[PDB]
């Protein structure tokens, strides 16, 4: 859950 | 794709060059070819204004970069010219983005001799054009989603920058479109739509339903706060309030629907039904109240199919008690967006035309 939104955030950059 | 974008403000053509060259030959007494270098930069700058705000034609990234570059150029000029003291008078005339006016007073426009006014209106158009670019992205494409996410957050941050700086930058009261309350609301609308894009990306990538529900729930909060700021105002175009109200309810229903999938996966069949019933009620309210503005027929059918099968099996097999909505745990919230700060340069490969000055 924590890491899954880390990847989401990283996708946006 | 029922996304809100902002129309660009219109301005009249200004001879930017003439008044700048007259007030450079006075601090630097020259015969030419040495300070004629800076004078050419003023001609380039007047050309840049005409290109940035003189022809609202297309919605591609060439036009946005031109606006961003013109914004950078202006911000880089107020220091070099001691414009806090009165000299080099230059009137910029801008029309309200939203207030059409009437046939009794013409259009709503404001003329101010201040670069703070100009850069506020230019930054408004940067944000507005960014919102239009985002709203026209194909959200069934990963690159369209990424583009929209970046541009809504940029637009959110630029509207927010205008909110925080417009009053000190102007000597008069601004027009309503660039006033803090209006651009504060525009900022939150763009923030909501950026969060919605993240929800659509998570859905498209088939992420865990726990996460999709928290993303939708956060988007509901943003849309809800936006529509509450537009409950008692008629500043923004007619369609903004109902679209915000609908998106608030649609995003709450998405949160409930994805949370209900998590409930089912955990064999909490009573809770699944309660959450689907909440989603159904929200979507029925949107269908009956905001039908002119959104199309929720496919989502409604998906909810009703899930709720029918859920009830059929719970009545016949499981006999879980269906909890009251008040007894369910709140869905969490996950925010993946932020209003992008405006830190000049905001345009790429920026080169100040008056750097050696």
């Amino acid at each position: 859950e924590d890491d899954d939104i880390k990847q989401l955030a990283a996708w946006a950059t | 794709a029922t996304f809100i974008s902002v129309q660009l403000k219109k301005t009249s053509e200004v001879d930017l060059a003439k008044p700048l060259v007259k007030f450079i030959q006075q601090t630097y007494p020259s015969g030419g070819e040495e300070q004629a270098q800076y004078c050419r930069a003023a001609e380039e700058l007047s050309k840049l204004r005409r290109a940035a705000v003189g022809r609202p034609l297309d919605k591609h990234e060439g036009a946005l970069e031109t606006l961003l570059r013109y914004y950078d150029q202006i911000c880089s000029i107020e220091p070099k010219f001691p414009f806090s003291e009165n000299q080099i008078c230059l009137t910029f005339t801008w029309k309200d983005a939203f207030d059409k006016g009437s046939l009794f007073g013409g259009s709503v426009k404001l003329a101010l001799a201040s670069l703070g006014y100009e850069k506020s209106c230019v930054l408004f158009n940067c944000a507005a054009l960014a919102s239009q670019i985002a709203a026209e992205q194909n959200l069934d494409n990963d690159e369209g989603l990424k583009i929209a996410a970046k541009h809504y957050q940029f637009a959110s941050g630029a509207f927010l920058h205008i909110k925080e700086t417009v009053l000190s930058a102007l000597s008069r009261e601004p027009t309503v479109d660039i006033s803090p309350d209006t651009v504060g609301t525009l900022s939150l609308i763009m923030l909501a739509q950026a969060q919605e894009v993240f929800f659509l990306k998570a859905t498209r990538d088939k992420m865990k339903d726990a996460i999709i529900a928290k993303l939708a729930n956060q988007a509901a909060d943003y849309f809800g706060d936006a529509f509450k700021q537009c409950q008692y105002k008629d500043t923004l175009p007619k369609e903004v309030f109902p679209v915000l109200a609908a998106k608030h309810c649609i995003m709450q229903a998405n949160a409930e629907y994805h949370q209900s999938i998590l409930a089912k996966q955990q064999k909490k069949f009573g809770e699944e039904i309660a959450r689907l019933q909440h989603a159904a009620e929200l979507i029925k309210t949107v269908a009956s109240r905001y039908d002119e503005y959104v199309n929720v027929k496919d989502f409604s059918d998906k909810i009703n199919r899930a709720l029918a099968a859920a009830k059929k099996d719970n009545d016949f097999i499981y006999h879980d008690r269906v909890p009251d909505l008040k007894d369910l745990d709140p869905i969490g919230k996950a925010t993946l967006v932020k209003s992008t700060p405006v830190n000049v340069p905001i345009s790429q490969k920026f080169t100040d035309l008056f750097e050696k000055m």
